[PDB]
């Protein structure tokens, strides 16, 4: 008999935990497994952060899983990440998108296969050099999420250059004050990022200082053409959406080929050892923790459902795909997409503001 | 006058009979606890607190392990619950706590620890130094900490490097190694947990940056337990302090009692009631609505038998009394100084070899 | 979030006529009715409602003229610290010296507006002569302190002859009642009182001839209580001060009770919480507040304002006279009267 190796994962429905237990037959099935043969262990999530925890211990930690996918249910994945961070046993988010979660101080081992928001920085920065938009002013919140997104973009203009910055107070309902400093700038490029309802706020201020009709152009993210942001979202809006980014299936499948392909690498490895079994009296980190995520880290996967898997340094997918949208007689169009590292435009036509 | 529950957690070998020595009046009850993974600690609080209304918990540690104080900042923080951690891990200072977190620390700051890691560098002249982290929380309040003190100084600090050390990955790449290897200050200011220092300190030996020609600082949380000296820590260690000396458990305790106790006062003599104690943690989602931050304006500033025990609102003591400490020849550690009242006082003018 | 609201209604009520949220919280509202009005009925009915959903306030309406309902709401709000808003009926008779940890508030003028009515009425027809009637009935004291506080400030040279206290309490067989009135003199009488007892008081008062031409009662508006409800001693002319059913209806009322009591919005929005429901009337009060008050007595909506005392900041009063075709009759709006010269009644 060949030695059995648990991955865990806290999914969303029943229906997911079958699609995780046939993920991960496949991979056995796909792999020589006379030394080593992966289990499926899974759970829903709970319904507060304390009983999450707790599942975690109970459920997944006791089984020693070597890992464990985690989704965004239909209540974020951080109870999971910090307990199974107290045993550095590697944590793969499947669908958040949330910045904080890059942060290696508070989220020690956990790795995505969708980017942060803040990555959407990288294709706003493609589209400056495409239409050739060298004078921007970006509009920040003044949140973590707000944050990394700058941080991200002014990374990668230091060509064009940001001609200022504004950031406001997320949950700010009139902006007119904080608009009216960039109607006085020259640069008639903005970006924006902020949550849904803060889009709201901005867009109509916007609106009422009319800076949303032609000469002006407006980039944005998925949060902000996405719900309400769409409802009050001025026409000729450029926006992003990731491809399958809300495709829990998908990521679920994609997940589970990477972390069978590393599990099999970690073991052609020496010294590797088993996880704790159970949360109970256990207070030492899974040495093999630290390993295991090298390996993961570094992983390469090709031929990906969501397409090529990559990890960058703070184990943040690389190569994601968006499909550009543009808001036209207030319809949201696809007028392209960014395939990883490329810009193509297709046959439909972007109608700017105004027009 | 009526009665709050307050729940004394114990972990490891300690003293009850000499521990168990206002308009509203402490309920004790002294609860032992023997494990300190998530589980346990998680279990043991919301089961204390489904049994009896527990108001308020003190917690103190026998271990080094910094993972308490971030497992008790995340119940305290669920759960609308104060959480004192006085001693051991639990008190081992947390930064970024919670924005509704009421979880506080008996400890200096990691930027005070810091300011006095200055204060003794300028006593004896060591101006030129260089700073070692790793990811722990805290590291950029200490980098920065150092570098807004240095910039606004007129003495000739010269900050030579700064490294960042990842401990999640394996060091099979010997990329700590050749990190450290380009380090030439003879001051070095560590920011780490206990058991990162221990790694740390056998790779900067096997590199020659351990023993004479070379001096590492290094933070409370490092020197932890001043009665467990890992091996490979090098001889003239120099480490601030929480004064477990001439401030024990059993005062510890009380001061912990006084302030749940003193702040619930305040705060009925002004508002004509007290938060309800949450008889479960299993709730904690639909109850939330009817639960508050409240009782942190009061827990923050508690005067006590003519002592400032007050905290400041990231959950660190405000005027924690602070030793300097030096691992002696014999590896045991010694008293050489103590900061008071932002005063710094040494023992010796001429540093000890 | 949402917050559970119970409206009742006792009698009868067009609930399919009594049927938003940009603000913090939701209404849960569930409408709810009752048969009886005694004390044991009315606490057994909300103490129940709130051993099921959470209730974070109640909304009361009744068609009856028992001015004891109020009585027995403040006594369960004070009780289990949960805001009733008594807006329709007897639940809206205001109440005078409600508890201190009362959470009860009326529609209505106070006792001492409905007086401020009064004396405008009187000089606008240059009535300056009078006598005043009350039984102990709470607020007998507010309604005459304000009427003698009022003329002493005043150069207009009014003339209060008597003023009489009446002990409704005890039987009438010495007929007290009857030798009291006939000392009254004055051409204007104000009478403070129940509409039980007002109906009592008249009786003898037609008895010993004060009801006719040359003798007007001035009535506050609980005596005119339901003014569908006319009891045949009422003297014909009699003046009252109601509060209009006829501009502001039932359901405009209920809707305007569930925009007061959504209260929540502006606790929570500040202090990140709101009183947790009485779970039960069993009770462990270290734990309940008073904080909620300060925010439903400002409510802003489309100015709903209270008092402390608890009764509307800001009420539309219409002044009442019951006709010789005995029906309540609109004569004025609170002060514009229709009359110039007071008809012969
Ligand atoms: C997103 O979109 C980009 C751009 O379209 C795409 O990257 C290009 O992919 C093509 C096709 O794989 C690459 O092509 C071959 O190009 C070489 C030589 O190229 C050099 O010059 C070009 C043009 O100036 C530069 O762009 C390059 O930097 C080089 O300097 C050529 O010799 C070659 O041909 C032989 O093989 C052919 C078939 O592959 C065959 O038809 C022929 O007879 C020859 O025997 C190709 O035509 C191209 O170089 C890439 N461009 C850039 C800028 O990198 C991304 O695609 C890749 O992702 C996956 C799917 C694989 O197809 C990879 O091999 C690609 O690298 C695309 N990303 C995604 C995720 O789809
Ligand atoms: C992520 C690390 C951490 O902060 C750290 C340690 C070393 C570093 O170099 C960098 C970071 N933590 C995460 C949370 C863990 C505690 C926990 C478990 C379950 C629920 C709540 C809280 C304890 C360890
Ligand atoms: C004392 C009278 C009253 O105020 C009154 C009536 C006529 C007067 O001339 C003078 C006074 N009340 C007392 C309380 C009663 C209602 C009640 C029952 C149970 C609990 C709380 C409240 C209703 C009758
Ligand atoms: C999601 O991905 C799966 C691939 O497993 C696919 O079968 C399904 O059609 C996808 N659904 C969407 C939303 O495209
Ligand atoms: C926990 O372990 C200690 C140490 O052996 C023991 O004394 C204590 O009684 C244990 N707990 C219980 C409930 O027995
Ligand atoms: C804390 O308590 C003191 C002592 O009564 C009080 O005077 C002061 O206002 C408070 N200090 C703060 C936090 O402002
Ligand atoms: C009103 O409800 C009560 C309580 O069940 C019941 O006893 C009574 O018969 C009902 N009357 C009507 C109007 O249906
Ligand atoms: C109500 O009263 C407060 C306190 O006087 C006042 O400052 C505030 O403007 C009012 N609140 C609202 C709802 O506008
Ligand atoms: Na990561």
């Amino acid at each position: 008999d060949p030695k059995i190796v648990n991955i865990g994962a806290v999914l969303s429905t029943k229906k997911h935990e079958q699609i995780f237990r046939e993920a991960v037959n496949q991979a056995n099935k796909r792999h020589f497994t006379r030394k080593i043969q992966l289990q499926a262990t899974s759970v829903t999530h709970r319904p507060n952060a304390i009983q999450m925890a707790l599942s975690v211990c109970e459920d997944l930690i006791s089984s020693q899983v070597y890992a464990i996918l985690v989704s965004h249910p239909p209540l974020t994945p951080t109870p999971i990440s910090y307990t199974a961070g107290f045993y550095r046993i590697p944590v793969i988010g499947l669908t958040t998108r949330m910045s904080i979660y890059s942060d290696k101080s508070i989220h020690l081992s956990f790795l995505r296969t969708v980017p942060p928001y803040s990555h959407q920085a990288l294709v706003w920065f493609e589209m400056m050099r495409l239409f050739n938009w060298n004078h921007v002013i970006l509009i920040v919140s003044d949140d973590h999420e707000g944050r990394a997104a700058q941080k991200k973009l002014e990374t990668l203009l230091e060509g064009p250059k940001a001609d200022k910055v504004l950031q406001f107070e997320p949950g700010t309902k009139n902006l007119t004050a904080l608009l009216l400093e960039a109607k006085e700038l020259e640069a008639r490029v903005i970006i924006l990022s902020a949550s849904e309802d803060d889009a709201t706020a901005v867009y109509k201020s916007a609106a009422m200082l009319d800076m949303t009709g032609a000469g002006y152009v407006w980039l944005v993210g998925e949060r902000e053409i996405s719900g309400s942001a769409l409802r009050y979202a001025p026409d000729g809006i450029i926006g992003l959406q990731l491809i399958n980014g809300k495709n829990e299936s998908a990521h679920i499948s994609d997940a589970v080929a990477v972390v069978a392909q590393a599990i099999h690498e970690l073991f052609e490895m020496e010294n590797i050892t088993d996880p704790p079994r159970g949360c109970v009296g256990n207070t030492n980190i899974w040495k093999t923790g630290p390993l295991f995520k090298r390996v993961l880290m570094s992983s390469k996967y090709p031929d990906g459902v969501t397409g090529r898997i990559e990890f960058n340094e703070d184990g943040d997918r690389k190569f994601a795909q968006y499909s550009i949208m543009n808001l036209q007689n207030r319809k949201l169009v696809q007028v392209g997409i960014f395939n990883g590292s490329y810009i193509i435009q297709n046959d439909r036509k972007i109608i700017w503001p105004g027009g | 006058p009526p009665s709050i529950g307050i729940a004394v957690i114990l972990v490891g070998t300690s003293d009850e009979v000499a521990i168990k020595d206002l308009s509203v009046v402490p309920r004790v009850e002294l609860v032992a606890m023997n494990e300190t993974d998530p589980k346990s600690i998680i279990t043991r609080i919301c089961d204390l607190m489904s049994d009896r209304k527990i108001q308020g918990v003190v917690f103190a540690d026998d271990t080094d392990q910094e993972a308490i104080a971030q497992i008790l900042d995340f119940i305290s923080a669920q759960t609308l619950t104060p959480i004192l951690g006085i001693h051991g891990g639990s008190s081992m200072i947390m930064a970024d706590k919670d924005e509704s977190s009421m979880f506080f620390q008996f400890g200096p700051s990691i930027e005070q620890q810091a300011s006095v890691m200055l204060n003794i560098m300028e006593e004896y002249d060591w101006y030129i130094f260089s700073i070692v982290t790793t990811y722990f929380p805290g590291y950029q309040d200490f980098v920065n900490k150092i570098r807004s003190t240095i910039e606004n100084s007129f003495v000739g600090w010269e900050l030579e490097e700064v490294l960042l050390l990842d401990m999640s990955l394996d060091d099979g790449d010997s990329k700590i190694q050749n990190q450290l290897k380009k380090l030439q200050s003879p001051i070095i200011l560590l920011y780490c947990t206990k058991e990162e220092a221990t790694y740390i300190f056998e790779v900067a030996n096997s590199v020659g940056l351990t023993g004479y020609g070379y001096t590492w600082i290094v933070p409370s949380l490092v020197a932890g337990d001043t009665d467990t000296v890992p091996s490979e820590f090098p001889t003239g260690l120099i480490s601030v302090s929480y004064d477990e000396w001439d401030y024990g458990l059993p005062a510890r305790v009380r001061d912990g009692i006084a302030i749940i106790t003193t702040a619930a006062s305040d705060m009925l003599s002004e508002h004509s009631f007290i938060p309800e104690p949450k008889s479960s943690c299993y709730n904690t989602h639909e109850k939330r609505i009817y639960q508050s931050n409240m009782l942190n304006r009061y827990l923050i500033n508690v005067t006590f038998e003519g002592r400032d025990l007050s905290f400041s609102e990231d959950g660190y003591q405000m005027h924690p009394k602070l030793v300097i400490i030096l691992l002696n020849k014999e590896r045991k550690w010694e008293r050489v100084g103590k900061w008071k009242d932002k005063s710094l006082q040494m023992k010796y003018y001429v540093w000890p070899r």
